[PDB]
């Protein structure tokens, strides 16, 4: 483990004089001297990391001026990354469960590792995504340049993806319970949305809805004994 | 304690999160601050709803003053001074 150190005093060196390296480094040490399982370098303007204490199982770096990160040691479970300047990720950890990287410049996600259950990349730039794995709960990716999206795994529970440019909706898995789909390009929406629960939300304004489509809604979601989800369509 | 934001995912005590009425979704102040901002400088006021759902439904009036006056008291504790004015001024308009 005597590497460490080491390459952090070097990278504490190496450094412009906006970023805070110092108060970097001795929360580095420290986590890595009591062996925590949570660090934590945010707000500190950073813009590189060094190679990580490899134990850790929370990484929570958002807000600092990262284009790229090192490898990800292989427990982390939880990362925060929101508000930096990356521009791709590294391997994902096998471990990995939790994924927020909102507000960066993201173009392609890599591969997305079997146990990910919360996937939030709002305000990047991705056009395509990976296959979703199948323990995933929670996917965010409003506000990105999508064209289309893969098929959806049956557990996940909620879903934004406001202001993209998705033309086509894969069918909707019975575990959704809130859709988020405003300003995309939809001209219809799959059948299974009228068979979700009725506790369940569904978000479609500002959608290119087909007359056949809105008059199919509008006779349904009004109808004596409608059981299925609360539709938001306007007109 | 601990209460995670429905755009971004990071945890904060709810006494500093920030909710919006007529909703029920939970933002960090940054993405309240940065979509709120954004949605005032680039697009129309009618996309200045709620981030995480979507909801209010606006192009309705009759909920519209009712929405942004309620709004307005986080706009102006949240907002840096200059898209709190334009907010206003965007606003008679
Ligand atoms: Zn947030
Ligand atoms: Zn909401």
């Amino acid at each position: 483990n005597e590497f460490y150190l080491k390459t952090w005093s070097e990278w504490e060196k190496n450094g412009t004089p906006g970023e805070q390296r110092n108060i970097a480094f001795n929360r580095l040490k420290i986590c890595l001297q009591n062996q925590e399982a949570e660090l934590n370098l945010s707000e500190l303007d950073l813009k590189t990391l060094p190679d990580l204490p490899p134990q850790i199982t929370t990484l929570e770096i958002r807000k600092n001026l990262l284009t790229h990160l090192p490898d990800l040691p292989p427990m982390l479970k939880v990362i925060h990354a929101q508000f930096n300047q990356l521009e791709s990720l590294p391997a994902l950890p096998e471990t990995l469960e939790e994924l927020n990287a909102g507000d960066n410049k993201i173009k392609e996600l890599p591969f997305l590792p079997e146990n990910l259950t919360h996937l939030r990349v709002h305000n990047n730039r991705l056009h395509i995504l990976p296959l979703l794995p199948p323990e995933l709960k929670l996917l965010v990716v409003s506000g990105n340049r999508l064209d289309s999206i893969p098929p959806f795994p049956d557990k996940l529970e909620g879903l934004a993806l406001a202001n993209n440019f998705i033309e086509q909706l894969p069918e909707l898995p019975f575990s959704m319970n809130r859709a988020v789909l405003m300003n995309n390009n939809l001209t219809t929406l799959p059948e299974s949305v009228l068979r979700l629960a009725q506790n369940a939300f569904v978000n479609v304004a500002g959608n290119p809805l087909s007359g056949h489509t809105m008059r199919t809604l509008q006779q349904i979601t009004t109808g004596p004994d409608y059981s299925g989800p609360r539709i938001f369509f306007s007109m | 304690e601990f209460q995670e934001c429905a755009v971004c995912g990071w945890a904060l005590p709810h006494n500093r999160m920030q909710a919006l009425t007529s909703c029920e979704c939970t933002i960090c102040p940054d993405c309240f601050r940065q979509h709120f901002t954004i949605a005032l400088k680039e697009k129309h006021i009618t996309d200045m709803v709620c981030p995480a759902c979507g909801r209010p439904d606006l192009t309705d009036d009759t909920q519209l003053l009712s929405y942004f006056s309620t709004l307005d008291i986080q706009l102006r504790e949240s907002l840096e001074p200059d898209a709190y004015a334009l907010f206003h001024k965007k606003l008679t308009e």
